[PDB]
């Protein structure tokens, strides 16, 4: 579209991972990466 | 969280590195050296489809199928206390035993088709 | 001149609300409390 | 949090199931019976327009006069820091006693004309 | 140019900052904000990464 | 967190007041006086600039100089577990000295050029 429409997200999917991390982070990093969006920033929803 | 209405439930997309992705998630961590922890996240399905989605997170020291049972039943209570018609749940758990420092995480992602 | 494109820009607007609620867990305590205060059916993004 | 300048407070506007509200928040849970749980907002508003408003939040185990006297005085407090004249103090407050389980919550939602 | 980049997905950032504050306060809240001040970013929205 | 591909360090520009900044940061509060409070925040960049980077936060009662090590090491590591060439690690630490009650505060925000 040459003009941006203003959308609501339209897709929602479901990930799960684990890991194990030499720090909290690190294995929190690591089952992102296992749940295969470790690459992206994630925006907590609450 | 909540799912907006008419939104589909898809297989994770192609995600451009760095994007910010709203994500609701549940995440645990533990140091303790045998300990079973898990993650688990549900999405109640309305009936009425102008009605949005209900996604629920939990996490606990436990098995797998019990925070999966434990998460579809909080997406339950979500839609009996707003009296809307429930469709169906879908959900996804993991479950870890820690080496020595372990997470576990489920996660919904909302993102752009 | 009619404004295009405002939800690309900046939020103008703010609102006060507030609310409580009992609850089976945590979470579906909270998801009340927000219910309660009419925001119950919308992602937060929580700003700091 | 920070309303931006020119921003105005209004009342909460139909906002559309799902969007993704940037939200300014303070919360409380107890499961202490008999418990009195309190969460509050506040907006302090400059008299000079170009610049911004201030959003605080606060929770506690209060009523929900001290919980929205406090937090006034937190939002006051952050204009004397910044040494910015003050217009008014906007806010709001809520209290719960809990009977099993229960949550006070208290926001300042950033949404669109 | 304004942009909420929680509606604008398409469009990432393409910069990166790093700074740091500290700060004494009266609440806990007002220390947070005092900090943020000394760091330079105490009058905008954080939108927390993880 | 992730720092986009291509993305450039730059000092922290002038943000309008008001601004939604996406943003990776530790923080830790005190009320012990005399306590030494510390964060640190470090980007991990690339050699391949079509990868991104890792952002890492940190914060603890410490030293600057061991909670810069400390974060330091964790972006190390997060390349390490991804199996990516580490072309080098931007850092920023800050310590304080709790009087009464104190913040100390490190962050990455990620904005636009
Ligand atoms: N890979 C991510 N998106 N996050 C893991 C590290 C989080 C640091 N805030
Ligand atoms: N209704 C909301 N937007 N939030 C409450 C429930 C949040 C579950 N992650
Ligand atoms: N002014 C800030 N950006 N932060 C301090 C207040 C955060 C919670 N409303």
């Amino acid at each position: 579209p040459l003009h941006a429409y203003f959308k609501l997200p339209n897709t929602v999917s479901l990930v799960a991972g684990s890991s194990e991390g030499e720090t909290p982070l690190n294995a929190f990093d690591g089952a992102l990466l296992n749940a295969g969006i470790g690459n992206v920033n994630l925006i907590r929803i609450s | 969280x909540i799912m907006p209405p008419e939104a589909e439930i898809v297989p994770l997309p192609k995600l451009p590195m760095g994007a910010l992705v709203p994500t609701a998630y549940g995440y645990i961590i533990s140091d303790v050296p045998g300990e079973t922890i898990s993650a688990a996240i549900s999405v109640a399905i309305p009936k009425d489809k102008s009605l949005c989605g209900l996604i629920m997170e939990y996490e606990g020291k436990c098995s797998k199928k019990e925070a999966e049972k434990t998460v579809r039943e909080m997406a339950k209570i979500g839609f009996e206390m707003r009296g809307w018609e429930l469709d169906r749940i879908e959900s996804i758990a993991v479950e870890h035993t820690v080496e020595k420092l372990g997470c576990a995480f489920a996660a919904a992602a909302l993102w752009y088709k």
